[PDB]
């Protein structure tokens, strides 16, 4: 893949400009890293703590922690 | 309203005045008929009532009942005199407690209303077309579209502008919006507090909010953002109009009480602000039988807005206010909270027990849940 | 200006838009009051240009040059008869609105509860009115759907779904502003009114294979179609039909 | 309101080129062909 | 009357289309009456569609003969102008015939595109 | 996945499908005129009333 103009290059005529637009939200990541839910903490904020805990607390799974398991 | 009387448009003033506890009666008064102190009566209606709104103009009064509504179509057209100003008036019983109402002119004459009735078990009945209902002994079936998402009771509901969207606002800090063409439903999930009353601009631009945490928000749409932010004191209030989904008799009823002061300290190196205790609203935080305020607020002293907020105890705006049961949750409250000498510095403490209900199952011997 | 006549046109080259773009230009715009040329290229800057071949020290000298962070600009049109607001966007899912009275630009962002249909908001028409403006959803599936939001504000009041092979191709607003046309993709071209909210009717360009871009002008029309005259539907063959 | 009537020259030069200039059909009928073809009558 | 395999379902003409001109730009393709009429006496052709909107329609009749006495599958398409500025044409095309040859993912549409011909039939 | 289909008595078409909407389409057009969001899973059964006035959709 290979954009036409890349971000970068855009931030560099964006310096060249005269009114700058902020399109990023005050107070989020500007390259846009918004903190993704783990399905456990998708489960446990709608409301399904079956799931929540069954997918915490399964030891078999590679993503284990016992931290985690006492923050649910 | 401003009605005519003879080619003179003026205020006319509608009140709704008790004569004994569960009735009352509406009464008309002009600006010089308000110097007098006689009003011309319109109505007495006698089950416990709650509001009173008109359309535009003042062709259609709506009167509420606690589980009737009464809408009086005013009898001749283009009001001759002052003396035949007579309402008829039609009664009929809304399925659950009424809350609030919004009712929408269907239009320079009046050719309908949409009323939608907020109840208090969590409902926003609309019933569609009214004035051609009860326009014609025998009326025809009137069935109201029944429109559910609210668990406790919904506080605020009104149309939108156009009349494509029924906004709607309840305890669950959510504005809602009915997009009512399809049956869909699209939301403004996590405010501060419970959206206690919504207005909509004289555009269709900006909706106003009134969050239960003293504070208002002009809101523009879509972009979704507040434009305009009020913040006041924040603290405990006793409040005069008491709850509105203290009408239904919960698991715990909503207690208009003040159990312990407010933990506040004047800070020294800016002693114009004052850091103070709060909860995420007023009625979130005496709900659950507890003071649950685990945030602080700063205060301006010499100019009197909020300036700012924070979190000291833990707290979760973003995930459910109630559990599944239906008892709110309580959040550890910030008993003790002094301020340091330098300015500098500032030490808390913030206790929380579980809820006594919810032991039941580590009691043992002589241990009560108390003691748990 | 005369009344132009059918084999040869008074065409005549002015002076040239002194400032160049670093990528290719997806949009220009005319303002419908003023001589004011409104360009947006894929490089994320839109620039505002004053027409003025007279001028000194450059000819056509620029007003602003606005660049919005991380957009690239697909498509940038003026709002209304008085041009009042500059509606902008591209390839991200949000569009935003520049009032020129007030400075103020808002960022929409949702389309309520049609945001899983628009992952874009790229091509979109405001209408002549200025009152609606139309998105097509990309949401392709053998035919295209678009949806219609109120200008003042920014909210979903309808939905234009027309069938076809790869969605919608273009299409167009009518001149008195109530319906639009919308020519999909595999020649199907398809009325859709305002006021009943359902389609007036379904025709067939000649023959096309495909369209690819349609537009839709004149006056004197029929009164129950919009009032605009001729409709220039253009295919990916090379052909355009006009009728 | 009414523009300049576009003809390609192929169709006139078919009318005048129809038959020589003897035995040509008359004048008042070849007037009448140029006039339909260049009448702006839809 | 004298159509009867027409392809009526705008689905199955837009497939039709769409080889035609793939095969087109294969030059794998024999457009107009009188050289689809060589491609089938010849027998190099896979697959042949004839348009219904001729004018005269007889004169395209004689390649269901054709094709019913060498075995290969014709289908008419509603029109002719789409048929011509589908093989790239910038005329009306009456009949298109397009041929097969040893490997091609063009050889496999067309083997399900006859398929699909012989399920109207 | 359309899963059920019938038709109303003044000519549309009502529709349940599997994203559990009701699409009514136009009876004179054959296009959409309306989608509700009706259900979460998929609408399995529609039921019109005898004069028009009532639809049923079970899912």
């Amino acid at each position: 893949k290979r954009a036409a103009v890349s971000n970068k290059n855009m931030d560099l005529l964006g310096e060249s400009a005269d009114v700058i637009i902020p399109t990023a939200d005050p107070g989020t990541h500007p390259r846009g890293r918004r903190p993704k839910l783990k399905p456990w903490q998708k489960a446990f904020r709608q409301g399904r703590y079956a799931a929540a805990v069954d997918d915490v607390l399964n030891t078999t799974a590679p993503s284990y922690d016992p931290v985690i398991a006492l923050t649910l | 309203d401003a009605i005519e009387v003879a080619g003179k448009v003026d205020d006319v003033l509608l009140t709704l005045n008790r004569l004994t506890k569960s009735s009352a009666q509406i009464i008309a008064y002009n600006s010089k008929m308000l110097a007098t102190k006689t009003g011309k009566l319109l109505h007495t209606y006698d089950e416990s009532p709650q509001s009173l709104r008109s359309v535009a103009g003042g062709r259609a009064i709506v009167a509420a009942a606690k589980e009737a509504l009464h809408i009086g179509i005013l009898k001749t057209k283009k009001l001759a005199s002052w003396e035949e100003l007579a309402y008829r008036f039609v009664s009929f019983d809304v399925p659950d407690i009424i809350s609030t109402f919004d009712i929408r002119p269907i239009i320079a004459e009046l050719q309908d209303i949409d009323v939608a009735v907020g109840g208090a078990r969590g409902a926003i009945y609309v019933y569609s077309n009214l004035l051609a209902h009860l326009h014609t002994l025998r009326v025809g079936t009137i069935q109201p579209r029944k429109y559910h998402w609210h668990r406790r009771a919904v506080h605020s509901v009104k149309w939108s502008g156009d009349g494509n969207y029924l906004i709607s606002g309840g305890y669950e800090t959510v504005l809602v919006l009915w997009q009512l063409d399809t049956g869909r439903v699209d939301f403004l999930p996590h405010l501060s507090a419970a959206i206690e009353n919504i207005v909509v601009s004289p555009k269709g631009s900006a909706y106003a909010l009134h969050l239960d945490d003293n504070s208002a928000m002009v809101l523009s749409t879509a972009e979704m953002k507040p434009s305009m932010y009020v913040s006041g004191i924040q603290s405990l209030v006793l409040g005069d109009r008491p709850s509105k989904d203290a009408l239904v008799r919960r698991v715990w009823r909503p207690i208009d009480e003040i159990a312990s002061p407010l933990v506040a300290t004047i800070s020294p190196q800016n002693p114009s602000h004052m850091f103070l205790c709060v909860g995420n609203g007023q009625q979130a935080t005496v709900g659950g039988g507890a003071t649950s305020t685990p945030l602080v607020q700063v205060f301006d002293i010499s100019s009197f807005q909020g300036v700012a907020k924070q979190a000291i105890a833990r707290t979760n705006p973003t995930d459910v206010n109630i559990t599944s049961e239906g008892v709110p949750i309580i959040e550890p409250t910030a008993t003790k909270l002094a301020f340091s000498h330098d300015g500098k510095w500032l030490a808390s403490i913030d206790e929380w027990q579980p809820p006594e209900r919810d032991t039941e199952a580590y009691l043992t011997g002589s241990k009560t849940q108390s003691d748990a | 200006r005369r009344k132009l006549r059918p084999e040869t046109i008074d065409i005549q080259r002015t002076r040239d838009i002194p400032d160049t773009h670093k990528a290719a230009i997806s949009s220009l715009a005319f303002h419908p009051r003023y001589p004011i040329l409104l360009s947006s290229s894929t490089s994320s800057i839109m620039y505002l240009h004053k027409l003025d071949a007279s001028a000194y020290p450059t000819p056509n000298p620029l007003l602003t040059s606005v660049h919005v962070k991380r957009t690239d600009l697909r498509r940038a049109a003026f709002v209304g008869p008085d041009g009042g607001e500059i509606i902008f966007a591209g390839r991200r899912r949000y569009f935003h609105c520049w009032n020129l009275s007030s400075g103020l630009v808002k960022k929409v962002s949702k389309i309520q509860g049609h945001q899983k249909e628009q992952r874009t908001m790229e091509r979109f028409r405001v209408s002549p009115c200025g009152r609606y403006m139309a998105l097509v959803a990309s949401d392709k599936k053998g035919g295209g759907m678009l949806n219609i939001i109120n200008v003042g504000t920014m909210q979903w009041i309808a939905q234009a779904r027309i069938d076809g092979r790869h969605g919608v191709a273009d299409f167009a607003w009518w001149s008195d502003g109530n319906g639009l046309t919308i020519a999909g993709r595999d020649g199907q071209v398809t009325e859709w009114s305002m006021i009943t909210r359902r389609t007036v009717g379904i025709w067939r360009d000649e023959g096309s294979i495909g369209g690819t871009v349609m537009a839709l002008g004149g006056r004197n029309g029929p009164a129950e179609l919009g009032g605009d005259r001729w409709v220039a539907i253009g295919s990916n063959s090379g052909i355009l039909n006009v009728y | 309101d009414t523009h300049a009537v576009v003809v390609a020259p192929q169709r006139l030069a078919e009318i005048f080129n129809a038959a020589p200039a003897f035995a040509m059909p008359p004048i008042e009928d070849v007037f009448y062909q140029v006039a339909s073809l260049f009448s702006t009558k839809p | 009357s004298a159509a009867w395999p027409k392809a009526e379902d705008p689905a199955l003409v837009q497939e039709l289309l769409d080889c035609v001109q793939q095969a087109s730009h294969y030059r794998q393709l024999k457009k107009g009456a009188n050289e689809t009429t060589k491609s089938v006496n010849r027998g190099t052709s896979e697959l042949v569609i004839l348009a219904a909107d001729t004018q005269p329609l007889s004169i395209v009749l004689h390649i269901p003969l054709i094709c019913e006495e060498k075995n290969v599958p014709y289908v008419y398409v509603p029109s002719k102008v789409a048929l011509g500025r589908a093989c790239g044409v910038s005329r009306a095309v009456i009949a298109v015939s397009l041929t097969s040859n040893e490997a091609s993912d063009l050889n496999s549409k067309i083997r399900a595109l006859r398929d699909k011909v012989e399920r109207l039939a | 996945i359309v899963w059920a289909v019938k038709c109303l008595p003044n000519g549309d078409i009502v529709s349940g499908d599997s994203t559990g909407q009701v699409c009514i389409w136009d009876g004179k057009t054959y296009t959409q005129a309306q989608r509700i969001q009706s259900h979460t899973q998929d609408v399995l059964c529609l039921s019109v009333s005898a004069d028009g006035s009532k639809i049923i959709s079970g899912g």
